[PDB]
């Protein structure tokens, strides 16, 4: 529960390796305390008199074995846990994004998109590296270090032990406080290379005025005086840095001499053997590992808190609706009828307009009034308004997710295209010419990509085809030939194009000018002759 | 061109603190290693000085040991040498210690039954009587050595601080080096990027070059750093304490120099197999990068299609080949890395236990423990560098790249040798002649561009998309040469005079204001370093509503802490600068696809300020604004298609006709 189950979910279903994994560590704690122990007894007994041919064979086989028990037991065990990071890795990905996809725009895609690419690596990767590095350091700082210690204060001596053992707090209480200071002063640094980098982005893009006006030579001088200020963090932060390797040497010498002169001592009252010494200076050697791993513990157990609160919220606090409601649906799309529906953004007011199955119709209107809110709400990516938006004669909200988006054939006017190759773009028109044309090549010609993304909108053989602004780029003969052929093929299936030109959206079926926030009227292009002065065919050859 | 024969050259330099550098770690590296060497002597000679011959003497008094009876005295210890004396000894048998007041003949099996120590060895050399050395006499034994003790203690101590200010030293001074060296090449790597072609910024990206700049440095860095504060430390740290080893011992130090070949093999086949596991985690990383983002701004469109669950395949077939790949560098990791330390480790606890008991108790003797607890404290720390070894020197191909990449970019020779200012002011009198420039090869784009702008300004270049417009504001500031024909300014060829000099007549309001991140005031002056008030004037002139809504734009206020408004005032300050700068010359590549409503009125009325008493070109395309020119010359197909004045187009019809037909 709390800091455990948050990360516990992942190997509740696998706990068999992330229970055998520990209890192979802990044999291999226990089991690497006897090699110190084995030549301390060798030596004392090459001191002693009895010694012969069978000790040393003796002595030799079972240090072989325990090396091989040792090599085998890690190469399985620390395989196991950090095969563990890696699928703990490849299960926060797949969750993540999973998330990514099953969610709508509405209030998603206003957040910051730099924050939900950074989550994917930074806040993953420090979950994972929780997973095992933390662990791996709990494991090693809380027994290895209460296993070693009292292993030299029941086989060596309770004297000699807390005398070189007393450096060693002393020690970690110093790494702890470099590490409170030289991250205080790594920001200085990390972020005064950045104002570095930043100059030399805005005098690498404004290269042609800056050589305009000859000003090289000074931001060569800028230049150069930002260069001085990196160097200088880079050295109040190397000052700090310097400090670990001496202090280290420092208290581990401090705590070898300890053992060493202590021990001569005791042994000069008969309290220790010169194995017993030789045994506990290989203890020594041993220990040095863990008063690292407690620093690290506790640096990861302090940033996971937070890395992983950042993918819980983007995770789990994150409730919209992306699906539908009711059984209740209509197999044929048809008709649409809309019925006072007022949809803002996360706009419109009292809109009211009709169609029916086999009816080619057009919307225009100003700039500043409601235009996309028509079609976008119908694509059920943001929150509903007042009104309804009947096919038939019920709310929109019954109708399913998965029959609607396979009836809409929709082309946006801020096109985009995923796959690299335009012929996986269409497995996702004129465009007969446009292969023999400069272009199934790549992708990522604004009116060659807008074709692209009609073709591909078409090829769903779709019943609501949605065109936005889709025919801007391309020529006023060619937008027409491309409707009067989209027409004539899909003469019994609905249309609802949209353009600025209002030349393609009023003779089809109808016109539904769009000014401010209401209909201007629901006339059609006839109609729209004889109405307020506005942009009619005067404007157009 | 060798990356290393460069990196050595730019290591000369800064070589007084790589020499003082490495000369603190060689002193600091022989003071440390020459611990254990104290260690050895304190127990070998005191510790187990008890082991050699004792005479009977009271005659060295102060340090001759009193036994029940007599006193005793060490043999090397002797003061007053008595030569043979009564000869001695103290041996050792299980933990008991036995006096043994007689010579000795052999040394061996020590045996003791009822108070009569035999040491036979397979040949009964004698039977010796012998005395428990009790508790308070053993400790007796061994006060004359308790001040030894303490004095090489103090040693140890000694040296121990000494070594720590050698050891920081050096580290902090390798620091500068390397950081200084950075520095250097990021200065020099400016520089010539500050002598390169507008054509290398064109065929290319401001990211890639910053990376060049930059990243790379960094990246050149960490390679300093690596190569020094790893591989040289490590090295020093050997050959000291390879060295050690050989004056302590020989067969085993030939035992220990055994393992460099180890280490070597380790190395190379550690990098044989990781640049695999490595590089096919990076690229798949990439590549899971790149799908993630291509697949989030389409959240609106992979949401509305049959694809929101078909990413997952595609994905998943990259991602298990990662997760596949991240487990086999786990599985080369596990094979080496610190399990192979351990497992040598162990070899090393063997080699020692084996020499020492089949070359010293084999023949029942010379047994050195202090050269043993010597030999383990060496090996201890012999053995902890090797990872990091091994792991740098597979990390070291990413910084050579990046090494070998800015060495090409300060290694290039097309470059432009200039910057010589002018000293006059040339009047506008520029004037072409038949230039037939070239982009790449063949492909010509400008078709004799021949005319001669007089003093009256607006020469506005009006013409079609692909024909050459900005192809003459790149030739007037000389950003690429035409190859042929000729240009001038007052009858001076352009191609036969310096680029500043050149630039130093001409300025340039682009159609994309360039806000350099800082104040306004140095904004308009571009830092200029030479005009005081003058900008404050030139600027009020025109934009005087401006700093009446706060504070003063050239009194460091920051409307531009985010490149910098409205788009009005962001051209209306680039008008400034192109005032303030006052060139002879003015071109006006001037591209409003979108106008911004009504403000550009006000910039027409700044417009006007700063085109008079000049040479103005303005390469417009709104032919409506500009019905005011001297001379309108029409361009398509890289060739003058038509000029004349406003009107005289209009009765020639042609090209301008066309396009301002299109009212
Ligand atoms: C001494 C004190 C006195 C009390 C002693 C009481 C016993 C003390 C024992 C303590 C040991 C630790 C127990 C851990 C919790 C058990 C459940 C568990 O581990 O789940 C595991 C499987 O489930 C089992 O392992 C059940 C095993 C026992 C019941 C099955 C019959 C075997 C009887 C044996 C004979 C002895 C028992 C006979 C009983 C008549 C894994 O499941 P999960 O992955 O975690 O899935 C749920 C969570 N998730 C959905 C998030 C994934
Ligand atoms: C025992 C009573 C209860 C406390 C329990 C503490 C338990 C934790 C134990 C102790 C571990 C440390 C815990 C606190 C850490 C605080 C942050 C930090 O790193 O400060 C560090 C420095 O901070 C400064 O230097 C601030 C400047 C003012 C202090 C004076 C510094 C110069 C002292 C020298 C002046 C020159 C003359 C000498
Ligand atoms: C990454 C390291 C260099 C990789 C390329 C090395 C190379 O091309 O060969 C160089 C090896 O390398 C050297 O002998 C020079 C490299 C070290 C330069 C000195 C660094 C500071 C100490 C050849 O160096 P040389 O001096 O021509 O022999
Ligand atoms: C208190 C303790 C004081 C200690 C002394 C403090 C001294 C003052 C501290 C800073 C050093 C200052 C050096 C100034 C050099 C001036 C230029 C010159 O002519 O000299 C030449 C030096 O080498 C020779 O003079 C030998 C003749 C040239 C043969 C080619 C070099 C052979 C390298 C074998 C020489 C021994 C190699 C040693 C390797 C570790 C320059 O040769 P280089 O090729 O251009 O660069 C060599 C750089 N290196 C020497 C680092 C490799
Ligand atoms: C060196 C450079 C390479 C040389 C290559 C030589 C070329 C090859 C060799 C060629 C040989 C000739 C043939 C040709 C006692 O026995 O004497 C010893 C000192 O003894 C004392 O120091 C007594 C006084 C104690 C002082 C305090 C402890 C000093 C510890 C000092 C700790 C050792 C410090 C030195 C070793 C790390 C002398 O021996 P050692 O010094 O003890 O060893
Ligand atoms: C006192 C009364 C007894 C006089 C005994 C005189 C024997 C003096 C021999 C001292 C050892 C020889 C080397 C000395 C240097 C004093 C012992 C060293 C003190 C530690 C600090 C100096 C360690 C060296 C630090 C690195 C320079
Ligand atoms: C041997 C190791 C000596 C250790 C010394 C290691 C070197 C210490 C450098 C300074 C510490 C780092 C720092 O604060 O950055 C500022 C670096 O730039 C400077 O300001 C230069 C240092 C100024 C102080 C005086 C000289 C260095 C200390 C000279 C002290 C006397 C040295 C006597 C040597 C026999
Ligand atoms: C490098 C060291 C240089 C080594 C060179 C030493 C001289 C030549 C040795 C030849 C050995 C050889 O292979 O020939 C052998 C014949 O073939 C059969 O194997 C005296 C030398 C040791 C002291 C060096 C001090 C260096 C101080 C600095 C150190 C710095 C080191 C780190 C930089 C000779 O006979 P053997 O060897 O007796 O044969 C095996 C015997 N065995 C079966 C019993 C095992
Ligand atoms: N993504 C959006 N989030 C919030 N409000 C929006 C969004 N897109 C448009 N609006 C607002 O919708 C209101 C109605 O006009 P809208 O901008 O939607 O259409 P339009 O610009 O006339 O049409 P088109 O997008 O086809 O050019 C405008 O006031 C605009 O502020
Ligand atoms: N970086 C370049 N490398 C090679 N050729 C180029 C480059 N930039 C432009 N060109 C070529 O120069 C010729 C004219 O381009 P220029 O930019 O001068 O046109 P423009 O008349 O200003 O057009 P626009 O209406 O887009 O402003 C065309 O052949 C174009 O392909």
């Amino acid at each position: 529960f709390s800091v455990l189950k948050k990360l516990g979910w992942f190997f509740k279903a696998y706990w068999l390796r992330y229970t055998i994994a520990i209890v192979l560590l802990l044999a291999v704690n226990v089991i690497e305390m006897f090699p110190p122990k084995l030549l301390g007894n060798a030596i004392d007994d090459m001191k002693a008199g009895a010694f012969t041919a069978e000790g040393l064979l003796f002595y030799i086989g079972i240090f072989f074995v325990l090396t091989a028990a040792v090599y085998i037991m890690s190469y399985f065990w620390m395989h196991q846990l950090f095969g563990g990071a890696n699928l703990m890795e490849k299960i926060l990905r797949t969750k993540l994004m999973g998330h990514l996809l099953t969610m709508s725009p509405p209030f998603y895609e206003k957040n910051r998109t730099g924050d939900l690419m950074a989550r994917g690596t930074n806040d993953l990767q420090a979950v994972s590296l929780t997973t095992g590095f933390g662990i791996l350091t709990l494991v090693d700082s809380t027994m290895f270090m209460m296993t070693i210690f009292l292993t030299m204060g029941f086989l060596i001596s309770w004297k000699l032990t807390f005398a070189a053992i007393i450096p060693l707090p002393v020690m970690a209480i110093a790494i702890s406080l470099y590490g409170s200071k030289i991250h205080e002063r790594f920001t200085e640094a990390q972020n005064a290379f950045g104002a570095l980098n930043d100059r030399v982005l805005e005098s690498v893009s404004g290269v042609r005025v800056i050589r305009a006006y000859v000003q090289e030579t000074n931001d060569v001088r800028r230049f150069n005086e930002m260069t001085a200020d990196v160097y200088q963090k880079n050295m109040k932060v190397a000052f700090i840095d310097s400090l670990f390797e001496p202090t280290v040497k420092l208290l581990v010498g401090a705590s070898y001499l300890i053992g060493l002169g202590y021990g001569a001592f005791l042994v000069f009252r008969n309290e220790l053997t010169l194995g017993e010494l030789v045994s506990f200076n290989v203890y020594l050697g041993m220990m040095i590992w863990p008063m690292f791993a407690i620093g690290e513990l506790i640096n990861v157990m302090q940033r996971g808190n937070a890395s992983l609160d950042r993918v819980n919220e983007t995770l789990s606090y994150e409730t919209d609706v992306t699906d539908p409601k009711q059984p209740a649906d209509l197999k044929e799309p048809g008709d649409i009828v809309f019925s006072h529906v007022s949809f803002t953004y996360p706009n419109l007011q009292d809109i009211s307009f009709t169609v029916r199955k086999g009816q080619t119709v057009g919307i225009a209107g100003k700039t500043g009034s409601g235009k996309t809110t028509i079609i976008k709400q119908l694509l059920r990516q943001y929150p509903p308004g007042e009104g309804s938006i009947t096919f038939s004669g019920v709310p929109i909200q019954q109708i399913p997710l998965d029959r609607l988006r396979g009836w809409i054939g929709y082309v946006p006017q801020d096109h985009l295209l995923f796959s690299r190759t335009v012929k996986e773009n269409i497995l996702y028109a004129h465009f007969e010419k446009d292969l023999h044309m400069l272009p199934e090549t790549m992708v990522g010609s604004g009116g060659q990509k807008q074709r692209i993304s009609i073709a591909r909108a078409l090829m769903a053989n779709p019943e609501i085809l949605i065109l936005d602004q889709s025919l801007s780029a391309v020529d006023a003969k060619t937008e027409a030939a491309i409707i009067k052929n989209i027409r004539e093929n899909r003469k019994g299936k609905t249309t609802f194009i949209l353009t600025h030109r209002l030349s393609a959206v009023e003779h089809a079926d109808l016109i539904l000018v769009m000014d401010g926030g209401v209909i201007a009227e629901r006339g059609t292009h006839q109609e729209l002759l004889a109405n307020n002065g506005w942009y009619r065919e005067q404007y157009e050859r | 061109m060798k990356i290393g024969k460069t990196l050595w050259r730019y290591a000369l330099l800064y070589r007084k603190l790589l020499i003082t550098a490495v000369l603190l770690l060689t002193v600091a590296v022989g003071a440390e290693l020459t611990g254990p060497f104290i260690g050895k002597k304190m127990i070998d000679d005191h510790i187990l000085g008890i082991e050699k011959t004792w005479y009977e003497a009271a005659e060295k008094d102060k340090n001759a040991v009193q036994f029940h009876g007599v006193s005793y005295v060490r043999e090397d210890r002797l003061q007053e040498p008595v030569s043979k004396a009564k000869e001695a000894h103290i041996y050792q048998v299980g933990m008991a210690f036995y006096f043994v007041d007689q010579a000795v003949s052999f040394d061996g099996n020590r045996t003791v039954s009822d108070g009569k120590l035999t040491i036979t060895n397979g040949d009964k050399s004698r039977a010796y009587a012998a005395e428990k050395l009790t508790k308070q006499e053993l400790f007796q034994f061994y006060q004359p050595e308790i001040k030894g003790m303490v004095l090489l203690i103090a040693l140890y101590g000694g040296l121990l601080v000494f070594s720590v200010f050698f050891q920081y030293g050096q580290h902090y001074l390798l620091q500068m080096s390397a950081n200084r060296i950075i520095q250097k090449m990021r200065q020099d790597v400016f520089s010539h990027i500050q002598k390169m072609p507008i054509r290398y910024f064109d065929n290319l990206p401001a990211g890639k070059v910053v990376a060049r700049i930059t990243n790379d440095t960094e990246a050149i860095r960490d390679l300093y750093v690596t190569v020094l504060s790893t591989f040289v430390t490590s090295g020093i740290y050997m050959f000291g304490i390879f060295t050690a080893l050989f004056l302590l011992d020989v067969k085993l130090a030939f035992v220990a120099l055994a393992i460099v070949p180890i280490i070597w093999l380790w190395s190379v086949i550690y990098r044989r197999y990781a640049s695999y596991y490595n590089q096919k985690i990076r690229s798949i990383n990439s590549d899971i990068n790149a799908k993630m983002n291509e697949s989030i701004q389409g959240m609106t469109i992979i949401q509305a299609f049959r694809h929101q669950k078909e990413t997952m395949r595609e994905f998943e077939e990259l991602n298990e080949s990662h997760f596949y790949f991240q487990n086999r560098m786990l599985n080369l990791n596990s094979l080496m890395s610190h399990n192979l330390v351990n497992v040598i480790r162990n070899l090393a606890f063997v080699a020692l236990i084996w020499h020492f008991g089949g070359a010293s108790l084999n023949a029942a003797g010379i047994v050195s423990i202090g050269v043993l607890y010597a030999f383990v404290d060496y090996l201890n720390r012999l053995f902890q560098p090797i990872t990091g070894i091994v792991n740098q020197f597979s990390k070291l191909e990413l910084a050579r790249v990046s090494a070998g990449r800015v060495f090409e970019l300060l290694e290039e020779k097309n470059t432009e040798e200039a910057g010589e200012p002018a000293k006059e002011r040339a009047l506008g009198r520029v004037e072409f002649r038949d230039v037939s420039f070239a982009y790449q090869e063949g492909e010509e784009v400008l078709k004799h561009i021949s005319f001669t702008a007089q003093k009256g300004e607006t020469v506005a270049l009006v013409g079609h998309t692909g024909s050459g417009k900005s192809s003459i504001l790149n030739l007037l500031f000389r950003f690429y040469d035409a190859q042929k024909g000729d240009v001038l300014i007052d009858g001076k060829s352009i191609y036969n005079m310096s680029r500043q000099e050149l630039r130093s007549h001409m300025g340039i309001v682009l159609q994309d204001p360039y806000l350099f991140s800082g104040t306004i005031g140095s904004n308009v002056s571009l830092d200029d370093e030479r005009m005081t008030e003058e900008e404050i004037k030139n600027a009020l002139r025109q934009v005087g509503a401006e700093p009446l809504l706060k504070k003063l734009p050239k009194g460091i206020n920051e409307p531009v802490i985010e490149k910098g408004l409205s788009s009005g005032e962001r051209q209306l300050i680039s008008f400034a600068r192109a005032l303030a700068f006052d060139p002879a010359i003015l071109i006006l590549d001037q591209a409003t696809a979108h106008i911004d409503t009504e403000t550009e009125a006000v910039i027409q009325k700044a417009l006007d300020v700063v085109k008079q008493g000049r040479t103005t070109f303005v390469i417009a395309h709104r032919l409506s604004t500009i019905r005011n020119a001297d001379q309108i010359l029409v361009l398509d197909k890289g060739e003058i298609v038509e000029r004349g004045n406003h009107e005289e187009l209009m009765a020639l019809e042609g090209q301008y006709y066309q396009m301002y037909e299109l009212q």
